[PDB]
């Protein structure tokens, strides 16, 4: 008929003939076509989806049931393809198993879908659904695997792997977390991670950690990334600082000796996720002291108006041994030094004496004891060999080990689902923080408000983040009743008011 | 007897109280 | 019937038909009168009743305010004003229950404000978020009170904001200025509200708070402000070796 129209009527009515005969040859038989969608598409049949593409186009109102069966079959396949996993490769193989449908929705959806944008959006939307597959009455598991997978993937591992292959791997990273829709708790997971990956030296090349930290903000703009980036710089300049910090010991009028090689590793606390979570007060060892003083001295009369806070709960140091014929050096943590240097005064100590000499509370001491006789440095002379009143333990002399660097240091990874609550926990008082600041904010401005039109105002205006899903509004709002300003009114049940 | 060496510390700064 | 009601403010609770039913039979006694029909009300069972509470709330605060810290006291005392409201409408007729809760709070928010206010300070310094909140209702309805801690979280913000500006390193101060000024406004606006509210005498306390931050030049000097606002105004729109795109600028 194209070829008829063309061949015979004038040029200015190509378009009505064409249309009209697609208004009675295909929009007559809409419901036909409508009813054998759902099954052209659950066979995939690419053949006849472009030919129903092309029809559904030509009707004015048969393509948005082409776009709800396309996005139903997408999210049905997604979620098929990723629920059921392995749980030791589950991060990798869920952002595999996701960025394989959308790769192939993404072919399928360009050669013989002309690439239409409204199918786009259903593929999107599909996918951002079965990405966030909340388990009933259970928290989502998409921003925790993630996590993982990015610091599974820029870490220094053993397994090797191309720098480039990390660079498109982590593009197709990006691909994937562009629809996560809970993009805070992975923020914190990854700055937890990159606080750990960054401080113990795991990670495989500070410029994949740069390009990491561009490519997520990109995704999220410059305020997601904003603490990443601050960390990533003040671990990148820290080299900077402490050649810095040698050229002052070495203009001092005065002999310096340190005694020790020093890296100090200092870190913006406005931005890093660490916390100070050991409050119990620590005791720097002895010859440690002139180390603390003079960099003390260094940050305060080179550089001015800041506090330092030696947080201890993550110090290395290597100690060497020398009386066994200076067998090996041992690489600890600083309350594993502390006791060395305690041991160094005699061979038997004592619990009271631990404390006098560290001043550090029982659970870490309790660590450390376990740490050290795990690798049986130091023997426990006591009949129980867990925490005791007196702690009468002597020096192992029966320590015959074969590495020259072993270490008393195997909390390099950790990351216990303790921790990984905690952190769910804190982004989730954040959340509060923040929908709560939302609501109060959409009221003060409207001073009236149905609670149905509040919940979509608020879910509206917080869409930068997340999507709070109304069960953390509905908490907001009964928190808001009763602290400050949100009342129920007396007229109905979902009037909210401003007080 | 115990020496001690590499001391790969951390620390963290903040604005000061004033 | 006092002794009823001090029962119930006890703790126990006693008839609640039979409290309220003759508490209501001192109106609709006086019913039929034109001029004024609640002023056998207004003189046998509010003038007895205001003096009681008052007197009971005036030792009641002095034993909890003597019993706990100032943190507990203000969850105590923000409890009794949720309770005493649910015991005012249980009781009394609707026409005093504004003057019993003002009874209750000028006995037990305002016979303290010396002692409210002297820990106003001490709590915006720790940013506690829920003493301050609490702090804010028992200072809401009270005309004196709010304008201290408008005056106090107003020598908080500039006071964080003092130590966003001085000892900034002079390599990127530029970025680094405007990035703490926002870090700081970014922060005391959704801090003030969700422990505080959006209040126009408190929204108003942060900028009184922080135009003396973006403003502050150190004694006899030319103000280093608005230039660091402008060497970083130009730096995002001068073509810059991190080559960051038109989305990380706008």
């Amino acid at each position: 008929e194209e070829i008829r129209c063309r061949k015979y009527l004038h040029p200015s009515s190509y378009t009505k003939v064409i249309h009209e005969c697609q208004q009675r040859m295909v929009a007559d038989h809409l419901q036909f076509l409508h009813a054998e969608c759902h099954n052209i598409i659950r066979q995939e049949k690419k053949n006849d989806m472009a030919n129903m593409y092309v029809l559904l186009r030509a009707v004015s109102t048969g393509l948005p049931h082409m776009i709800q069966e396309l996005q139903n079959h997408i999210h049905d396949e997604g979620l098929r393809a990723t629920s059921n996993l392995t749980q030791e490769n589950m991060p990798t193989l869920f952002v595999e198993s996701v960025l394989e449908v959308h790769g192939k929705f993404v072919q399928l959806i360009n050669t013989v879908l002309n690439g239409d944008q409204h199918f786009m959006s259903a593929l999107d939307k599909a996918l951002t659904s079965v990405v966030n597959y909340r388990e009933p009455k259970s928290v989502c598991k998409a921003p925790e695997l993630l996590a993982k997978y990015c610091d599974n993937l820029l870490k220094k591992s053993a397994k090797g792997m191309t720098e480039n292959e990390v660079e498109d791997r982590l593009t197709s990273f990006i691909t994937v977390f562009k629809y996560i829709d809970d993009k805070d708790v992975f923020q914190k997971f990854y700055a937890r991670m990159l606080a750990k990956r960054l401080i113990h030296g795991l990670s495989m090349s500070m410029d994949s950690e740069e390009a990491m930290i561009n490519k997520l903000k990109q995704a999220c703009g410059y305020e997601f990334t904003s603490k990443l980036h601050r960390m990533y710089t003040d671990m990148s300049v820290s080299a900077d600082l402490n050649n810095k910090f040698n050229n002052f010991i070495k203009n001092q009028d005065t002999v310096i000796d340190l005694g020790i090689s020093f890296q100090i590793y200092v870190l913006q606390a406005g931005a890093w996720p660490l916390t100070q979570a050991p409050s119990s007060t620590f005791a720097i060892p002895q010859e440690l002291e002139k180390s603390v003083q003079m960099f003390e001295l260094f940050y305060s009369q080179h550089f001015s108006g800041r506090k330092l806070t030696w947080l201890h709960y993550l110090c290395t140091g290597e100690v060497k041994m020398n009386y066994l014929g200076k067998p090996y050096v041992a690489m600890v943590t600083t309350y594993q030094m502390a006791v060395l240097l305690a041991f160094n005064n005699s061979e038997t100590v004592s619990y009271k004496e631990l404390q006098d000499s560290t001043q550090m509370n029982e659970k870490e001491l309790t660590k450390t004891i376990k740490s050290l006789l795990d690798v049986k440095m130091i023997n426990h002379d006591s009949e129980k060999e867990d925490i005791d009143a007196e702690s009468s333990f002597s020096l192992n002399m029966n320590f015959s080990s074969k590495r020259t660097k072993f270490k008393i240091t195997t909390s390099m990874q950790k990351d216990t689902p303790q921790e990984m609550e905690q952190t769910r926990s804190a982004v989730d008082e954040d959340r509060k923080m923040y929908l709560q600041a939302a609501i109060v904010r959409i009221m003060k401005a409207r001073k009236v408000l149905r609670h149905n039109a509040l919940i979509q105002e608020v879910i509206s205006q917080s869409r930068a983040r997340f999507n709070p899903s109304i069960s953390m509004i509905k908490k907001c709002i009964e928190v808001l009743i009763d602290k400050q300003y949100i009342e129920r009114s007396q007229a109905s049940a979902d009037e909210y008011s401003y007080v | 007897r115990f020496e001690v060496k590499k001391w790969n510390a951390v620390a963290l700064w903040a604005w000061d109280i004033v | 019937l006092l002794r009823e009601i001090k029962n119930d403010r006890g703790g126990e609770d006693p008839n609640q038909k039979v409290i309220h039913g003759v508490i209501n039979s001192f109106v609709h006694v006086e019913q039929y009168k034109k001029k004024f029909p609640l002023k056998f009300y207004q003189e046998i069972f509010e003038s007895p009743f205001l003096t009681e509470t008052g007197e009971y709330y005036k030792q009641e605060a002095s034993n909890l305010l003597q019993e706990s810290n100032c943190s507990q006291y203000m969850e105590k005392v923000l409890g009794r004003l949720k309770d005493e409201e649910i015991r005012c409408r249980k009781y009394l007729h609707p026409s005093s229950y504004t003057k019993v809760i003002h009874e209750c709070q000028q006995r037990m928010v305002a016979d303290h404000l010396q002692f409210l206010h002297a820990e106003c300070h001490n709590i915006i310094r720790q940013e506690k978020k829920n003493d301050m909140a609490n702090m804010y209702v028992l200072l809401r309805a009270v005309s004196t009170g709010l304008p201290h801690m408008i005056q106090e979280l107003q020598n908080h913000i500039h006071d964080e904001g003092l130590r966003a500006t001085s000892n900034l390193t002079q390599e990127n101060m530029p970025t680094l200025f405007v990035e703490s000024v926002l870090e700081v406004h970014g922060k005391f606006v959704q801090l003030i509200n969700t422990v505080l509210n959006g209040d126009q005498h408190f929204m108003s306390a942060l900028d009184k708070a922080l135009t003396s931050v973006v403003n502050y030049r150190e004694p006899k000097s030319v103000c280093k402000a608005p230039e660091l606002l402008a060497k970083y105004c130009d730096n995002l729109l001068k073509k810059s070796a991190k080559g960051m795109t038109e989305n990380e600028v706008e």
